[PDB]
């Protein structure tokens, strides 16, 4: 379908999938001098996302943006609600608990991605729209 | 889990 050869939202949100998923993979073995950066790394790649977004809204139709809009609130929300569990885990750092409450770090960071993957799907039948696709 | 992210990670 769309060409992606300059889509920043799309370049965006892949990088932002791909933190989510270099954090996942990585995380069990890994102290929080490990994991913490990481958890930074996929902000970081948040806020390049929303930022991207911020400058796309204005060409896209009127009707599309309030539903963008959300999406963003939602996955600053996810973000938060990522860093709640990783500040958990921390405190409970080499006790009977770390492990679980990695658990939900990836259960945040999973819908994190998903969100991202939704938000994503918005802009594309925003742009659909804008370029006057049938 | 994994697998599940990671297919809609190149679509």
């Amino acid at each position: 379908n769309l060409d992606r050869s300059n889509d920043k939202v799309y370049e965006n949100v892949t990088g932002l999938v791909k933190a989510v998923i270099e954090m996942s993979s990585k995380i069990q073995p890994a102290p929080p001098e490990e994991y913490v950066p990481m958890v930074k790394e996929v902000g970081l790649a948040l806020r390049t996302l929303l930022a991207t977004v911020d400058e796309t809204i204005p060409l896209l139709p009127a009707s599309t943006h309030r539903e963008i809009e959300m999406a963003q609130k939602l996955l600053n929300s996810d973000l938060g609600e990522l860093i709640n569990k990783m500040k958990l885990a921390q405190q409970y750092v080499m006790t009977s608990l770390q492990q679980e409450y990695k658990k939900q770090m990836l259960t945040a960071a999973h819908a994190l991605a998903v969100d991202a993957k939704n938000l994503l799907d918005v802009i594309d039948q925003a742009r659909l729209k804008m370029l006057g696709q049938t | 889990r994994m697998s599940q992210i990671k297919r809609l990670l190149s679509e």
